[PDB]
DNA sequence: ATCTTTCCTATTGCTTTAAAGGCAGAGGACTGTATTGATCAGTCCAAACTTCTTTCTGCATGTACATGGAAAACTGGCCAAGGCAAACACGTCCGGAATGATGGTATTTAAGAACAAACATTCCCTGGTATCAGCAAGTACAGTGCCCTGCTGACAGAGCAGGAGACACAA
DNA sequence: TTGTGTCTCCTGCTCTGTCAGCAGGGCACTGTACTTGCTGATACCAGGGAATGTTTGTTCTTAAATACCATCATTCCGGACGTGTTTGCCTTGGCCAGTTTTCCATGTACATGCAGAAAGAAGTTTGGACTGATCAATACAGTCCTCTGCCTTTAAAGCAATAGGAAAGAT
């Protein structure tokens, strides 16, 4: 699954929007709090920088 | 209906032999006898117990399990290869020199 | 008849439950009273930080859990499933306590 | 003019503080003198060890479908790794719990009779 | 005023962001990591002090730290930690 | 004010829970008194050192660091209390 | 008929003999060969002081004697008198090795 | 020069004597290989640390003090060889 | 002129060396500074412990009809005393042996 | 001559003569006693240094030694050693 | 309970080896003074502990039932102990030689100390995203009863081989 | 005309049919407990701004580690002889492991009430900051004497031999 709004494939708690499609936790909370979708610019991301055996 | 001349041992042996894979279980033997002998539709408990006793007692039949558990609820009994032919030449009723492992 | 699990089933269920969780298993207030009672023999009118009592309880529960693990091994060694005083005594002897 | 300052941690390519480690070595009465490379080596080793533990703990957190590492995840990471378990064998982690482990002989058996 | 309390929290957080960019850590876990870093520091430093004392050396050098790491850490941890320390010292010296 | 018989506050269900976390299935009826004695000895040993550390500092409050040092010197190193 | 002591008599005699004495019970030369063999894997062409090898032998024999004491306790806990590898394994497990 | 299978130099009589000093009366036949394995593990653990101490001093001879320090690092303090 | 020198051991009434103990404290990197009474206290404690062990070991040597204390007698003294055995629990005595101890179950009928 | 190597042998012998006037001691036993004295010294001094560090003090005083003795020695040994140390310090303070 | 065998302890004489005692010197303890930095003593305050009161339950205590695990008794076979004999590998010592450790000198590199600038780290304060709580479906698994399928002790009954009586062939 | 082989009919052994009982094991049903998914509440961690104390840079000094050489001690290798220990084998005894039985002492579940948990509030009390004061440790130089290395003497311990007592095993 992926978020209907911002399309993150991993989230701590999947939620559902008014249309019933799945949304990730951050987008769902942002919608329920502010009445506006969560910006993809507001979404964060990162890539691993260290590794070992 | 009249009782068939065949004995239970001969009937079981013929049922095992006539199978497509030379394999049958007790339930399939029961189905086969139900199909081709209307005589045994009465005395069901009697002939069931007789078949079970004969199958358990006669050494020419040996049991085999089901590898991936199959439909289950039973086991597969195969004719012992060393038995050869015992009811050959019209001797279906009473055999001579009953097969024995020892 | 009403339902009734056989002996050991609920015991295994409780083993799984309490190995899955992390919360402290002794009641806080009676343990605090025990700590104060023991401390009063060494010095009178002592005061305790809350974190000090929490550290004591954490260490004590960890120690007892480890001791019960070793006791269980000793009981299993003797072809038993019931832990007995002799098992704790053997475990504490081998541990050098 | 005086050259612009540059931290020794950045100079060594580390995230851990070389200056703080050097100060702690000097203040701890470990030796009369401390070499220039000793704090660098020590900071690098500490950084490596914490990186190892954090990687394993993050994997453990992901297995539990969590996003924040908690003491339980550190306990699971340490006790499931043979080398970290050896290093931290005598250590108690507050609110860490124990590994799930039941002796095989304690599990129930199958009886021949199926009646009560 | 009131005395400030230094800790390794920010550095542990930076290392965490390096290894798991999307993962966080709770305050209790951070306290445990602080305890861990202090414990390992004390072990290595004490062993290095012992090594210097045995050889009648006044100074703890990177060689003492390397030997202490070999003594304390088990197995592959010792090898990887020695590699990391040597790499850090070489980078520091070249710069 | 005076505390007298609080060792019995370590109840039977508490000891059962501790044993269950240790993987114990069946518990003899005599285990509970043994566990109380062992816990008493362990607590006495730890609290003696903790109060010694407190007295050396001339404090009247037992701090978490006193407990941490007392445990550490007994080979019972504890993380998560400001060590 | 030739004389024979019943089983276990000479065993108790040897227990008394070797608990009364203090000399090393392993032969020195093969133990030294074992020490050198193990050491060659860590570094080649290692010299050894004689006192180093003697310290190693003292430590090893003390460790093994203590382990056998714990093993004997574990065996007696199982209502046996013969020590078995399971006893050594349990003793090592509880000691934390 | 090279030595191959010296672990078997710890003969069955030697292990029996060690068990007797430990108070053991009856010994299973499989005890001897178990004891050889345990002894080899212990010796490897001690000798690794002793050789590490030797190498750090830039020496090529393992001294009794190296062994004493290696044992003390493992909680097995030995008297009679120090100094 | 300087007064006649007196060892600090004589002032404290001890047999152990206060001066050497103070020097070892200073050289051991234990602390920045060392108090005047710290070496006296430490030397007194060390002398007391030495006297305790030597008393017990001399008794053990006497029990063996021996005149000289050997490692066996030190082992016997340490392991037969609860306090010393607790203090020296993790210590190995070279050539000390062990206490004679056979479990009761192993004895014959 | 070889390089001097100090030890506690003469003081252990003097204490022995004080306690058992007619008893001797072998060289191996004297080595064991020397190791014992070094071990106990290191224990007490290390504990005292840790005590001073915990309290942010620079000097190890007789109070640090007393607390270390209380922490390390068990039971009756602790109180007897404390009495002996206090008596020695009282004698010394009177010069 | 008594007799034989083996082992252990105890006693006496010689010796040898390890400890006790005596002497030289050097390095480390001691004495005395000035410096200084660590610690002590008194005050204050705020924050962290202790104490008391109220609700509210969730958890502990006590009870009854019955299940199954621990302990006792028995058996046997097989694994370990005890003892004999031959071999072999340790223990002791002795010598040659190669190596490595210690000590001393010239020197070269690196760390401590001091002072100033500035910059990284701590504390404090705000939002927003993870985590917790509650409810309800769904799944997993325990406990129990029913049925099929196996095996065995027991009896009774048709099939067919073998022995007895009658006919036909050989003597 | 009389005795024996072959044909016919009756009887006994073979083997199969039929009862009956107790065991293993598969599968269906009921019920309890845990997990998963969703929404809503909350709490706790991430991110942004002020200050302070700690790190970095530069210079000089000095002392700690380095390189070379010499030499001596100390470890490695080989060899030889004596003999105590190890290894292999045989005999058998008693200890470990498996099986059976009993009963008692644990586990499970229900019901009651009580004290532990949480919140609030007040009291209080003490841990730490701040200032001045004082006192105890460091540093340095010079004196001298205690401890360690070397060497010599003797007595405590070791070894050998003998004799007597204790204990084990068999009758
Ligand atoms: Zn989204």
């Amino acid at each position: 699954l992926s978020c209907a709004n911002c399309q993150t494939t991993t989230t701590t708690l999947w939620r559902r929007n008014a249309e019933g499609e799945p949304v990730c936790n951050a987008c769902g909370l942002y919608m329920k709090l502010h009445g506006v979708p969560r910006p993809l610019a507001m979404r964060k991301e990162g890539i691993q920088t260290r590794k070992r055996k | 209906h009249a009782k068939p001349p065949y004995s239970y041992i001969s009937l079981i042996t013929m049922a095992i032999q006539q199978a497509p894979s030379k394999m049958l279980t007790l339930s399939e033997i029961y189905q086969w006898i139900m199909d081709l002998f209307p005589y045994y539709r009465q005395n069901q408990q009697r002939w069931q117990n007789s078949i079970r006793h004969s199958l358990s007692f006669n050494d020419c039949f040996v049991k085999v399990a089901r590898s991936p558990d199959k439909p289950g609820k039973g086991s597969y009994w195969t004719l012992h290869p060393d038995s050869g032919n015992m009811f050959e030449n019209g001797c279906y009723l009473r055999r001579q020199k009953r097969f024995k492992c020892e | 008849k009403p339902h009734r699990y056989r002996p050991g089933t609920v015991a295994l269920r409780e083993i799984r439950r309490y190995q899955k969780s992390t919360e402290l298993l002794i009641r806080k207030l009676p343990f605090q009273r025990l700590v104060r009672e023991i401390a009063q023999d060494f010095k009178t009118d002592l005061r305790f930080q809350s974190s000090a009592v929490m550290a004591l309880q954490e260490a004590c529960e960890a120690y007892l859990v480890g001791l019960f693990e070793d006791t269980n091994l000793c009981a299993i060694h003797a072809k038993r499933v019931t832990i007995m005083p002799k098992d704790i005594q053997l475990a504490r002897r081998i541990r050098g306590e | 003019a005086r050259a612009k300052a540059k931290t020794r941690s950045s100079r060594a390519g580390l995230q851990f503080p070389v200056g703080r480690v050097h100060r702690l070595l000097r203040k701890g009465n470990y030796s009369e003198r401390v070499g220039a490379g000793a704090p660098v080596y020590l900071a690098a080793v500490l950084e490596y060890l914490t990186a190892e533990i954090l990687e394993l703990a993050g994997n453990a957190a992901r297995d539990n479908k969590k996003t924040r590492i908690i003491p339980r995840h550190l306990q699971l990471a340490i006790r499931n790794d043979e080398e970290l378990n050896k290093l931290l064998g005598r250590v108690t982690i507050a609110q860490g719990g124990v590994l799930p482990n039941i002796q095989a002989v304690l599990l129930p058996k199958k009886t021949e009779s199926h009646h009560k | 005023k009131r005395s400030r309390k230094e800790s390794y929290s920010i550095y542990v957080y930076k290392v965490l962001k390096q290894v798991h960019p999307d993962t966080g850590i709770s305050s209790k876990a951070m306290g445990i990591m602080n305890s861990f870093v202090n414990d390992i520091f004390e072990r290595i430093a004490g062993e290095a002090s012992r090594l210097a004392h045995y050889n009648k050396r006044s100074t703890i050098t990177s060689r003492e730290i390397q030997t202490a790491v070999r003594l304390l850490l088990p197995g592959e941890l010792a090898k990887h930690a020695v590699s990391e320390g040597t790499k850090a010292v070489t980078k520091y010296t070249s710069a | 004010k005076v505390l007298r018989d609080n060792i019995q506050g370590i109840t039977k269900p508490a000891i059962r829970r501790l044993a269950r976390r240790g993987g114990v299935k069946r518990i003899s009826g005599l285990i509970y008194e043994e566990t109380r004695g062992v816990l008493k000895v362990f607590l006495e040993n730890v609290i003696r050192d903790a109060v010694t550390y407190t007295e050396h500092a001339k404090r009247k409050t037992v701090t978490a660091m006193d407990v941490v040092y007392a445990l550490k010197r007994q080979g019972r190193t504890l993380y998560g209390f400001g060590g």
